């Protein structure tokens, strides 16, 4: 048993057509305290997964160096680690979720809440979430913290149900994901402007971009805003 | 729940309710308290549900062992106390478990009672459970040990209905047994609802309860 | 410990064509222990009926106080007391006791006298007011009681079928409730009769 | 105190109630009688937290032998039961809770009828053919719903009541050195002194 | 529950969802959560119920009488002024989380007021369990200069978001239009996404199908002449 | 929170953040933390929202009170009425408020009023949660008899290194000018501020 | 302090035919006032003719299924691919729930398929490991909402026969599959209403000796 | 359970112990023999915890028994008693002790005495005329203190101590269901069947 | 405690302050909080002493058998046995550490290891008690590319505050200097930095 110290807050994702996308800031809260400003949560695996990670960064860093000691192990005796023997991000996924699972069962767990993005073998869109307790659930649309509670509303009117992932293309899916990467910057007080955003194309492959912004924020109405009530100065 | 067993001159008598409760809500209508250790031995349960059949049920493997190795079977004296026991191992770790090991032996009809804390008792009569107090009114005010077969598997019948009538978590119906030399006897499934209605009727009881 | 839960009991209320059903159970206890299968859970102040379900001393304490009210109200109006008017007085007298409030989960019942509109109405303890068209429930098998009154209930039921309705609604969440139980009354409530009908149940 | 019982028969109430008070792990008193008389033909009996049962006793006491004097008449059973549940209800909301319960055993003249009252400290009334307060229902209500008739004799009524009391002494761990039992009907109240 | 309330160009609306719970238990699927102070001043309530109804009545009353009074429209900033120094008073005892909006002499108003006594200004607000859901739509397409119509659809589809993904919020949507110069349009039920669909069988029972031991007449009739 | 309120040469400069929390959440991103007491003395507020409206409230009552019958109120008096409430009542309330006011007399002061309810009257005065991160700075940076368009980037610089480290405050940058001209209010958003 | 437990709502239902026997429960996976997924599978073919859901905390589910799945497995290695009945898997169930009694699966757990006759079995647990054969049993959360309704409809409890007056029952004529059906869509139906954590689509597996079919119905997702 | 008395007279020890049994509200058995013998001429009377107790002293006598055969000779009473004393005291510092009380009366054939040893949960051993555990001896000590010679017969052993049990049922609020009385001297142990 | 690691244009400078508390009594008032774990790989400690010190040496005997073995550690080899025994370690520890290095092919890095054990490189780093009066001061002031008398200014005035607002920091300001010429050890006592 723990307390989390230095934490990540939301990861949030979606499926589309041809793949998924998935998003996180770049901060490292150490309470309110806004200390870190240039943490990667956003890591992949191979050129076919992204693991997004929020939570405690301690922890984080730990799995972090798991995914990537689990790819030197795969390669190992295996000449087809590059092709048909390559790491899946059902694998991927399903190792993460087991060691949640026992971590948690030691009464000694990870303090966190992961989003395991990717692409399968057969083009097939693999989004499925899984956090401290050992908790797995899947969804067209999937979102950590605060993402769950203002992202996941945004993403679900996209992509309602199965049946709308077809008629989803990659500039609306980004678009959707860039929407709700503004929204939790205004409302979300453990949240930062600089965020990372990947994603995986059955056809295209990995896009990994970083250092993007919010923009196109709006702050013009606080002017005429004046007190609590009565004040009319 | 309530449970009784009692010794009498033609062997013994084991009644159970069959209620189960998770809170106030009532889980299960007719559950089966009673195990069937083997055609001579019986085991009643009251507490928690799961150590009551996990516990008896690994008796009976314990039981069946005896046999094996002996040729013959265990005393109901033994067997309560292979179970207690088994009790004593899981001593403070909150296993909740009261239960009345009911047979016949070379000794003649055996009574065994023995719960969690590891308590192994020998008597003529028990009664185990939430409603055991209501049961003891009855049995106490109408037993003997010159009692008839017919007239004993009524009283613990009655017992049980007087529980399952006062007592908020007894009910569903009740189990009756009897066991003999030859082994122990089922003597069926009884619905309170119906039961209590013939009863109030028959006997005359219950006059306070309008029907 | 809970007061909710100490005596045990339930009502449930419907609204059929042109009539409306109350019903309660009879027990009362102190927690495993049953003390009463005669403890009625519904009045009636004229035409309009309160079932009250929770902590019987504030069960019987609310009766006695909605007589004295209802009594006063007749005597300056020179008329009955109504439903609706009924049903804002229970709140109000239930909100006073803010903080320090009657344990107990009321449920009005009756028809309007004038436009002949049937009316349910129930109660948190505080008093917020829950005017459902359909059903109210009330007690310790509120969640049977939601379960079967949500599958069973049909608008427009005549008084008689009405009566077959809400009875085994109550009868069968009753019956897989340790504290609510041991007999059961239903009134059958229309503009200018009203029958009372006591059912035969398991006393267990 | 502990154990007090009531049963209404045919044409009288019968109080049975303990006799042991506890103090520590010593028993000061093996004779207590946990008993007031309300009015010539009601009687009640309590238990409760040590000091408050006397005291609420006494003081329900004094309120109807007041209303007595005053109109010159006595209030039926029934009435004397309302004001007692008022009192305890009145007193479970209040800063100190009387912590006693108690039976009202009377004979009502007017409709010829015995009755008996059971009232808890919360204020909760039922009128019963017989009550207990307690544990003491939890051992006995079984004897007395299996024997129990309306048409029953006071003899008869005693009979079932030591019925009762022996079950008690059986399968209670407390020593609650036996009972004082009083009859109320049509001529008053009175002791038995033989139980 | 979900709640909000959004300024437009000659007016401001509010709006609520419908569902009442206890615990994860649905009491009423219809409630109204749209309460009025006076006739252009409503407001809309999360929190403990009882609180949010009994302090709304309160105010509206005193409001009522303080209009009589001074022969002048109620404004806002009274009912806000009045609700706040009560539950101050109470020090977040009355659960009662308000967004209160109206029309008066001065002009369009929207406020939300929280259980201990705070306050606050805006021109899109947002109260209760779907209250993130809802703002998360009201960050998204909220705007200066909206018209009635464009509000309308902005606040309905901020409790939709609320209905559909925070389990708290349900059932239909209440909506009530406050424009400068008009009469409020309280729109109850303005939306019902939610209907239960036909049952699969029909649970009408055989008559005498119910055990019946004692029948009787109930009077309910006073005592009679003659 | 982050509020600061600065004396200078023609008067006195109250500035703040727009941020409002519950936990993480971020209830009002466009708060109005700079509330009027009087004409020319206002108030910067922390704390308890509940507990700092009402106080604030209550002080605009008396000070409008104290005008009808004995005139314009100084700054020091509105600091005496505020310290009455916070100090008696110190056990039921959670209020750091700091004052700043203008008078002709004794033109721009500065009194904090931290959670017991003491005074203490500065040339310049932070409060709130992020108020920790720019002790240093402030204290490096500050001059007496500074220029109003020094003044306001003093206030700018800090309060953007205050919403840089604490998560609790954020938003805008509301200021107040307090001078003989008259009170003139003024804004800054994020695009401005964060490339200090 | 960490608590290792949680609550992921959903509800479930089995109920026994004379020739075939039904597993059903909703889709939607809950925390708090959040929906997780409103398609997340809680009912699974475990080989063998059986089908199962492990209702409550869906990490402790999803592993108690995955190792009976196992055992079932195991089963076919250890006696010669011999099919392991309905009574048998039950109790190899209780052994598993048992052996985590001092840190239990938080779990309702349900079996259902056909006993060694051909008749409909369902089999019902606690959380620590209690069973018992059942005719028709709901768990989880909305489980106090529809068991009285099945008492009523498919035991015909406290209904009995008109013009006789309660003296004669209702007697226990046996349902079909497209009866049973019904009554579990309509429990579900009318647990959506009143229920929270109830809703979004309902799945129910058919278990007959031809072998096991799904049926997918929508539920209200508000 | 509750009451275990014991005496050391003349040429004998005797043991007095209650018979009752309590589970929950209700007493489960009234003929409950709380004692074990763990050679021909030393008998132990228990109480405690339930369960600990029959599992503690059935543990002694296997050990002393055991002895017995091993040596083919009967330890010393003070030699029994030590080792007792012994395995409580290492369980008082066990993970789960032992929560068991003893008296251990026993008839030293070498030096033709009776001996009578009081020892508690702790660990805690006096050699004493009589004795008692727990509460037993607050009522009971005074009439000892009083009564009490070294040089009495059984028969006067056997009155005094009904004077102890008449002053515990008259004093005590437990009903415990009398006493099992149990002698032991040269001849052996043997049972009073009627007490 | 107050403590710092800057990198410049010739190497890294490690800085801390004196003072050591027991509540409010000062037990120690010229600590050394720089420790040393290899020739050019130093340390900043804050949190348990008790804590700090045996990792400090516990680490310095790990590198002492690298270097036996491997040859010269890197720095980032240094933190990450600090971070493996902070990370593995951490519900019995309470140990904030800056770890401070010299290569000549690396040249200065810096890598702080807060709480939990997460590890973070950066350009500088603060960290103790007194570091929250500073985040302010320091994030304005840093530059990349320093020289050694402009970084040892920086830590000079940016330590001098967080004493001056932070009781539990206090006393003469160590700093070590690592570069290619060797290791240097500075001390400035209060009336220098005082009056800063
Ligand atoms: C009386 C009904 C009440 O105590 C009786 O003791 C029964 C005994 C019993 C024995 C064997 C089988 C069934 C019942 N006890 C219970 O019903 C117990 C009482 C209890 C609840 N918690 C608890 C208890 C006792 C001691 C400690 C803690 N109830 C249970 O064990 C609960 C947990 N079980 C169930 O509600 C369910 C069971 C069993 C079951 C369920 C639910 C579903 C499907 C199969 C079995
Ligand atoms: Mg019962
Ligand atoms: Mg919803
Ligand atoms: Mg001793
Ligand atoms: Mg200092």
């Amino acid at each position: 048993t723990q307390q989390p110290i230095v934490t990540g807050t939301s990861v949030i994702s979606m499926k589309y057509d041809n793949g998924v996308i998935i998003a996180a800031d770049n901060l490292g809260s150490y309470g309110s305290l806004l200390r870190f400003n240039g943490v990667e949560r956003l890591i992949p695996v191979g050129d076919n997964t992204v693991v997004g990670i929020s939570g405690d960064i301690s922890d984080m860093q730990h799995i972090e160096r798991l995914l990537k000691d689990l790819v030197t192990e795969n390669a190992y005796d295996n000449p087809l680690a590059d092709a048909e023997e390559a790491l899946e991000p059902s694998y991927i996924f399903e190792y993460l979720a087991t060691v949640m699972y026992q971590r948690r069962s030691k009464m000694n767990p990870l303090w966190n809440a992961i989003i395991v993005a990717g692409v399968q073998s057969n083009g097939d869109q693999f989004l499925r979430y899984v956090n401290l307790l050992g908790v797995t659930y899947s969804s067209p649309t999937l979102a950590t913290g605060f993402g769950a509670h203002m992202a996941n509303p945004l993403l679900r009117k996209v992509v309602d149900r199965e049946s709308d992932i077809p008629k989803t293309t990659v500039q609306v899916a980004e678009e959707a994901i860039v929407n709700a990467m503004r929204v939790l910057y205004y409302r979300d007080a453990r949240s930062s402007r600089n965020f990372s955003l990947a994603i995986i194309d059955k056809n295209t492959g990995l896009t990994f971009k970083k250092n993007l912004q919010v923009e196109n924020m709006k702050w013009d109405f606080a002017k005429d805003i004046k007190g609590y009530g009565t004040q009319k100065i | 729940t309530t449970t009784l067993a009692f010794k009498f001159q033609h062997g013994v008598i084991v009644a159970v309710d069959s209620r189960a409760t998770a809170g106030s809500y009532i889980s299960s209508l007719r559950m089966n308290k009673v195990i069937e250790i083997n055609p001579y031995l019986l085991g009643t349960m009251s507490g928690c549900a799961a150590d009551c059949q996990y516990w008896e049920r690994l008796l009976a493997k314990e039981c069946r062992l005896y046999y094996l190795r002996n040729g013959e079977r265990i005393s109901v004296s033994a067997a309560s106390k292979l179970l207690s026991n088994m009790m004593l191992q899981y001593r403070g770790m909150g296993l909740s478990m009261g239960s009345m090991i009911c047979g016949w032996d070379k000794k003649g009809p055996g009574l065994y009672y023995v719960d969690d804390n590891g308590t192994r008792l020998s008597g003529q009569m028990f009664s185990t459970g939430s409603g055991n107090t209501y049961a003891y009114g009855v049995l106490d005010s109408n037993y003997k040990w010159d009692l008839s077969v017919e007239d004993a598997l009524y009283l613990g019948k009655r017992s049980i209905l007087a529980a399952a009538h006062r007592d908020a978590y007894s009910g569903g119906s009740v189990n009756l047994y009897h066991v003999t030399e030859d082994g122990w006897i089922y003597h069926g499934n009884h619905d309170v609802g119906e039961l209590f209605w013939k009863v109030k009727e028959e006997e005359g009881s219950f006059n306070n309860v309008i029907g | 410990s809970d007061p909710s839960s100490i005596n045990g009991g339930i009502v449930v209320a419907m609204t059929g064509k042109d009539c409306v059903a109350i019903a309660c159970d009879l027990r009362l206890g102190s927690q495993s222990l049953g003390v009463s299968n005669k403890f009625e859970k519904i009045f009636h102040y004229g035409h309009v009926f309160l079932g009250i379900t929770g902590l019987a001393t504030d069960v019987t304490t609310l009766n006695e106080m909605f007589r004295y009210k209802t009594n006063l109200y007749k005597l300056k109006e020179e008329r009955a007391i109504e439903p609706e008017t009924f049903t804002q007085l229970v709140s109000s007298s239930l909100y006073e006791r803010r903080f320090g409030p009657y344990f107990v989960g009321p449920v009005v019942a009756g028809i309007n006298s004038k436009s002949g509109k049937p009316f349910i109405a129930g109660f948190d303890l505080i008093g917020c007011i829950d005017e459902a068209k359909d059903f109210i429930v009330s007690g310790t098998a509120s969640d049977q009681l939601f379960g079967m009154c949500e599958s069973l209930y049909e608008p427009n039921l005549e008084p008689e079928d009405l009566f077959e309705t809400i009875s085994q609604a109550l009868l069968n969440a009753a019956d897989r409730d340790a504290l609510s139980g041991w007999g059961a009354v239903v009134y059958i409530i229309k503009k200018d009769e009203v029958v009372k009908r006591y059912l035969k149940m398991r006393q267990d | 105190m502990d154990i007090i019982l009531g049963i209404r028969v045919q044409d009288s109430v019968i109080l049975a109630s303990s006799k042991a008070v506890t103090r520590g792990i010593s028993v000061l008193k093996d004779s207590d009688d946990k008993t007031r008389q309300l009015s010539p033909h009601t009687l009640m009996s309590f238990a409760g937290e040590a000091g408050d049962t006397v005291q609420f006793a006494e003081y329900i006491q004094a309120n109807i032998q007041l209303y007595s004097i005053r109109e010159d008449y006595e209030l039926s059973p029934q009435a004397v039961s309302s004001f007692v549940r008022q009192e305890l209800a009145k007193s479970i909301r209040s800063r100190r809770p009387y912590q006693v319960n108690v039976l009202i055993g009377g004979y009502d003249k007017k409709k010829n009828k015995p009755e008996l009252y059971q009232i808890d400290y919360l204020g909760t009334k039922v009128e019963l053919p017989y009550g207990a307060h307690g544990y003491s229902g939890f051992y006995t209500f079984s004897l007395l719903d299996h024997h129990y008739r309306p048409d029953m004799t006071t003899e008869e009524g005693l009979d079932l009541l030591k019925l009762c009391v022996q079950e008690l002494e059986k399968r209670m761990p407390m020593d609650f050195k036996g009972v004082i039992v009083k009859i109320v009907d049509k001529d008053g109240i009175r002791q038995v002194d033989d139980f | 529950t979900t709640i909000v309330g959004v300024k437009f160009n000659n007016g401001v609306v509010i709006a609520a969802d419908t569902r009442s719970t206890q615990g994860p238990i649905v009491a009423d699927k219809n409630c109204a959560k749209l309460h009025r102070i006076s006739p252009k001043i409503w407001c809309a309530g999360a929190g403990t119920a009882a609180d949010t109804e009994a302090v709304t009545q309160l105010i509206g009353s005193n409001i009522e009488l303080h209009s009589l009074y001074t022969s002048r429209e109620p404004r806002v900033v009274s009912a806000l002024q009045m609700l706040k120094q009560h539950l101050f008073k109470y020090q977040g005892h009355i659960g009662a989380y308000l967004i209160v909006a109206g029309v008066d002499p001065t002009g369009s108003h929207l406020f939300s007021i929280h259980a201990h006594g705070s306050t606050d200004v805006g021109y899109y607000l947002s109260l209760g369990s779907g209250s993130l859901a809802a703002m998360a739509v009201l960050e998204s397409h909220w705007k200066q200069d909206l018209t009635k119509e464009e509000a309308i659809k902005l606040a309905s589809d901020a409790i939709q978001a609320g209905i559909w993904n925070d389990l708290g919020s349900g059932s239909n949507v209440d909506v009530c239009v406050m424009e400068i110069g008009k009469d409020a349009e309280y729109l109850r039920n303005y939306l019902t996404p939610n209907v239960r669909e036909e049952k699969q069988k029909s649970y009408k029972f055989p008559r005498g199908t119910t055990a019946v031991l004692k029948e009787s007449i109930v009077n309910i009739c006073d005592i009679q002449e003659e | 929170t982050s509020i600061m309120a600065v004396t200078f040469k023609d008067g006195v400069i109250l500035g703040a953040d727009s941020r409002t929390t519950t936990g993480a959440y971020i209830a009002n991103r466009v708060t109005d933390k700079l509330t009027r007491v009087h004409d020319k003395i206002w108030c910067c507020r922390s704390g308890s929202a509940a507990d700092t409206q009402a106080i604030a409230d209550i002080v605009q009552y008396h000070l409008e009170l104290y005008t009808s019958q004995y005139g314009t109120p100084s700054t020091e008096t509105a600091a005496s009425v505020f310290k009455e409430l916070c100090y008696e009542n110190k056990d039921n309330l959670t209020a750091g408020i700091i004052v700043a006011g203008y008078d002709d007399k004794n033109k721009g002061e500065v009194y904090t009023i931290p959670l017991g309810g003491s005074v203490h009257k500065l040339p310049y005065a932070i409060a709130g949660s992020g108020s920790t991160f720019i002790y240093g700075y402030c204290d490096k940076n500050f001059r007496e008899n500074m220029s109003k368009e020094e003044t306001v980037d003093f206030i700018k610089h800090s309060l953007s290194q205050a919403i840089k480290w604490d998560g609790s405050s954020g938003g805008v940058i509301r200021m107040v000018v307090l001078t003989a001209a008259g009170v003139e209010r003024l804004i800054f958003y994020p695009d401005e501020y964060e490339q200090l | 302090q960490f608590n290792p437990y949680g609550d992921n709502g959903g509800t479930i239902l089995g109920i026994a035919g004379e020739d075939f026997a039904v597993l059903a429960g909703d889709t939607r996976n809950i925390t708090d006032y959040s929906i997780n997924s409103r398609y997340e599978p809680k009912v699974f073919d475990c080989g063998d003719n059986i089908v199962m859901s492990a209702n409550g905390f869906a990490a402790d589910g999803d592993a108690l299924v995955k190792r009976f799945k196992n055992s079932v497995k195991w089963y076919h290695f250890d006696h010669n691919d011999k099919k392991l009945s309905i009574n048998s898997a039950a109790r190899n169930i209780q052994h598993l729930l048992y052996s985590r009694r001092f840190f239990p699966y938080y779990v309702y757990n349900i079996i259902a398929g056909l006993d060694e006759d051909g008749k409909g079995a369902v089999y019902s647990f606690d959380p620590v490991g209690s069973y018992q054969r059942e005719q028709c049993r709901a768990g989880g959360a909305a489980a106090s909402l529809i068991m009285p309704f099945l008492d009523n409809q498919v035991n015909f409890k406290n209904q009995y026969e008109p013009g006789t007056n309660g003296k004669v029952k209702k007697p226990l004529k046996y349902l079909s599959v497209e009866e049973v059906i019904k009554l579990v869509r309509d429990s579900f139906t009318s647990a959506t209403e009143r229920h929270i954590q109830v809703g979004d689509g309902l799945e129910i597996l058919i278990v007959t000796k031809d072998g096991v079919r799904k049926e997918f119905y929508e539920l209200k997702r508000d």
